């Protein structure tokens, strides 16, 4: 452990992955994989000590590049792998000075499929939310960037912003789970409203309908919106509730309508920015053959 | 850090991710310096440039006009520095120019003179 | 269950024609669609005729879409954990994860006992450097004779500071409250240092959510925001911050009669917060008085220009000292990041517009400030080109 932890500053992701590979000969693996343990608990005390001079871990530092990697190998789901690859991810975060952190949660975020991946996403802000602060607004941010850049392709967008709703909603439904995580997803996705807006009237469907979905239960920014911030809203969701008129029927409108309501009840500027554009766009060229 | 890396230009790196946060910020004088440094970071490892990517149209897409005014003073700069994504980066220019009122045409013309001799001629 | 029996009644089911048969099963499935409540439309699902009108897999897909429309998921919210011991040091090591993990201080407490039953003391208190209390009670803390009780301390405090910072009141409420606890019976001072940590909490945690409506603080936060600012207790360590917050308190929930007049002089002498935050009382009690608001006018006029203006080479911003007022002009800026009063925040936002205007932007009571300034050429008026456009910036954000 104390070999594979405190010197290897080489591509030891490979070290990492055949060890791994090894738990998945047979008092072989046993071995291997309490060697596992025991170099978790060591790297554990190698970050967490002291305390003002940093120390040192090559081996992590090796990891930091491949985080991405390491986490699409945790959403696999074995019955033990991701758990270790899930500590290691936590440790990892804790130790590099910039915390890469968010990075692991805007991945973790953005790839998950099933509501279990998002269990393991929350299972990670747990775990960092004791040492680390802002992780939430800094994940946000991130991956808000990066689906405004042309990285982070359309299907993951999607993904990020379902997964992203799912987590809204989930705190909004009160409980025991949103008291203790204490997360604040609704309060963080707030402040980046005005960044959401324009994805809902993405070309890519399924990016749209998830804008939509989660706009329309994101809580607005905790004083009040800008009167910009407000219009754009309220241009934005027009325009899907239209298209998603246009192109589902009924059936695929409730989301947009929602959201418009949610604008309505803001302000008085609000509720007739709504109903003028509304009904605009009601009547204009296009949209009156839906009517 | 400007007064090191201008005796040793080797140590951006490592700020890479804070000063992608602080050339966002809303501070005239430190946005200013941040994109200097980062520019100068990924002007002797051109390799990294590439990272800087979301963050500068983020800039660039930004609602405080100071941090799109800056993001277009060093738009050929960058987009130099990146090619594979300049086309990208000069559509997004002209976007925020076209749509916004700032005229982009002096930066989004010297940048795609510059790769075009880079391409073509 | 009316309208589905009016419904029933006038179908004329299997003998109406296949284009009343299927209006009415698109009538049907549109009230659905309009409705919030699930069990609504799970009624109206049930309804016989609803059952008969439309075929199957479509019934499904209705229901299926008006399930998902407001899913309920829950995730797991225990942190990852893959232990299950090996060995007296593995053990240590799982502790050690379990002691950074919880948040609980009777955890806390069952944690640090059993560690130091099996190990020398250990001083388990360094077991996470991400565990930062401020040195003012560094000494204080690391004083503390019995290395359990030490760590206790430390822990709890060290954590219960870390959940203020990320908002987590509830459990820095539970965990200085046990510090608060622990101490009471061993130091004085420890139990007033942690009676100052157990204010400032209960400001943050009325500042947040709970507030945030207008609605008054208890009354008996106010009574210990005054003891605390009038207390005049030397061997106590303390942190200006929260005087710097209890001023702001009082500045934000307009005890503007408790400023202006109970405070006591000593405290002004000593706290530029509470003199500033005194000299804005004052101004903003006085406004339709223009002979009274123009003495606090000249008074806090007077004092931050003294706070912007350079010592007469490098700059006010790049210096951060060579300033001649009662404070930084970074201190004065952060102190009023805690305001959220619109008139006391357009108050300073006047003072600093005037400002920027002398050496154009109009403000609301811009007449109130004089124009003729001694020390013209010690004001760094890029400082206060800064200062206004971070503070404009700080007051847009607090009321878009």
């Amino acid at each position: 452990v104390h070999l594979v932890s405190q010197a290897s500053g080489a591509g030891a992701y490979r070290l990492l992955q055949f060890l791994v590979d090894t738990a998945m000969p047979d008092t072989v693996r046993e071995a291997c994989d309490r060697l596992i343990q025991l170099l978790l608990l060591h790297l554990q005390k190698l970050v967490h000590h002291r305390g003002p001079p940093p120390r040192l871990v090559p081996f992590l530092d090796a990891l930091k590049n491949h985080v991405g990697e390491l986490c699409g190998e945790t959403l696999r789901l074995e019955r033990k792998r991701f758990l270790w690859q899930h500590q290691l991810l936590g440790l990892l975060s804790v130790y590099t000075r910039p915390s890469c952190g968010p990075e692991a949660l805007g991945h973790l975020l953005s790839r998950a499929r099933s509501p279990e991946e998002l269990s393991l996403a929350t299972q990670l802000y747990a775990g960092l939310v004791v040492s680390l602060s802002g992780l939430l607004p800094l994940a946000f941010r991130s991956c808000l960037a990066r689906v405004h850049a042309g990285t982070l392709q359309p299907p993951f967008t999607a993904r990020f912003l379902r997964n992203l709703a799912l987590l809204v909603g989930w705190e909004q439904q009160g409980g025991e789970g949103p008291a203790a995580l204490g997360a604040h997803f609704g309060e963080s996705a707030s402040a980046h409203l005005s960044d959401l807006a324009p994805l809902l009237l993405h070309p890519e469907e399924e990016v749209a309908e998830a804008a939509a979905s989660l706009l329309a239960i994101c809580p607005f920014p905790s004083e009040a919106l800008s009167p910009s911030q407000l219009l754009g809203l309220v241009r934005a969701g027009v325009h899907r509730f239209f298209a998603s008129l246009r192109l589902h029927g009924p059936p695929g409108v409730a989301s947009a309508c929602q959201l418009l309501t949610r604008l309505s009840q803001t302000s008085p500027a609000g509720l007739k920015a709504v109903l003028q554009l509304l009904v605009e766009g009601a009547l204009h060229r296009g949209n009156t053959e839906l009517f | 850090i400007d007064e090191m890396s201008r005796r040793r230009p080797e140590i951006l790196s490592f700020f890479s991710t804070n000063l992608q946060r602080l050339m966002s910020s809303a501070e005239e004088c430190c946005r200013n310096l941040a994109f200097s440094l980062a520019l100068r970071s990924m002007q002797n490892s051109p390799s990294i440039a590439a990272a800087f990517l979301p963050t500068f149209m983020y800039c660039l897409g930004s609602q405080d006009f100071e941090v799109v005014q800056t993001a277009l003073r060093n738009l050929p700069e960058y987009a130099l520095l990146c090619q594979e994504h300049a086309a990208v980066l000069l559509h997004r220019a002209f976007l925020v120019g076209m749509y916004g009122q700032m005229d982009p045409s002096a930066q989004i013309s010297e940048a795609l003179r510059i790769l075009h001799m880079e391409a073509v001629m | 269950d009316f309208l589905l029996e009016v419904c029933s009644r006038s179908v004329n089911l299997e003998k109406a024609s296949e284009s009343l048969k299927g209006n009415m099963a698109a009538f049907l499935k549109n009230v659905c669609l309009g409705l919030e409540d699930l069990q609504y439309v799970f009624m109206i699902s049930s309804h016989e005729l609803f059952i008969t009108l439309l075929k199957d897999e479509e019934r499904k897909l209705l229901v299926d879409q008006m399930r998902k429309r407001s899913p309920r998921v829950n995730l797991c919210i225990k942190p990852v954990t893959s232990f299950y011991p090996a060995s007296a040091s593995v053990n240590i090591g799982q502790l050690e994860h379990q002691l950074i993990l919880s948040v609980d201080p009777w955890r806390i407490r069952q944690i640090l006992i059993e560690l130091h039953g099996m190990t020398s003391e250990r001083q388990f208190w360094t077991v996470s450097n991400k565990w930062e209390v401020p040195s003012v009670y560094s000494g204080v803390i690391l004083g503390i004779k019995d290395n359990l009780t030490r760590d206790l301390v430390y822990i709890l405090m060290a954590k219960g500071l870390h959940c203020s910072t990320v908002k987590d009141f509830s459990h820095a409420k539970q965990l200085f409250a046990a510090c608060l606890e622990l101490v009471t019976e061993f130091s004085p001072k420890l139990r007033q240092v942690m009676l100052n940590e157990m204010l400032l909490l209960d400001i943050h945690t009325h500042e947040a959510g709970t507030g945030q409506a207008g609605e008054r603080p208890p009354s008996d936060l106010i009574s210990r925001v005054r003891g605390y600012l009038e207390m005049r207790l030397p061997d106590i360590p303390l942190r200006q911050v929260i005087a710097e917050e209890c001023v702001a308190f009082m500045l934000n929930w307009r005890e503007n009669e408790y400023l202006t007049l109970q405070v006591p002089a000593f405290l002004l002498q000593s706290n530029p917060y509470v003199k500033l935050g005194q000299l804005l009382a004052a101004t903003c009690k006085e406004l339709p008085g223009p002979k009274e608001s123009r003495r606090t006018a000249k008074d806090l006029w007077e004092v931050v220009v003294q706070i912007c203006s350079v010592s007469s080479r490098v700059s006010l911003i790049k210096q951060r000292e060579s300033t001649l007022g009662i404070m930084y002009r970074s201190e004065l800026l952060s102190f009023i990041k805690k305001l959220r009063e619109p008139l006391v925040l357009t108050i300073i936002l006047s003072l600093f517009v005037k400002l920027h205007n002398v050496r154009d932007i109009t403000a609301e009571h811009i007449s109130i400030w004089p124009s003729s300034i001694p020390n013209l050429q010690s004001v760094d008026f890029e400082a206060v080109a800064i200062t206004v456009k971070e503070l404009v910036r700080y007051t847009l954000s607090i009321n878009p």
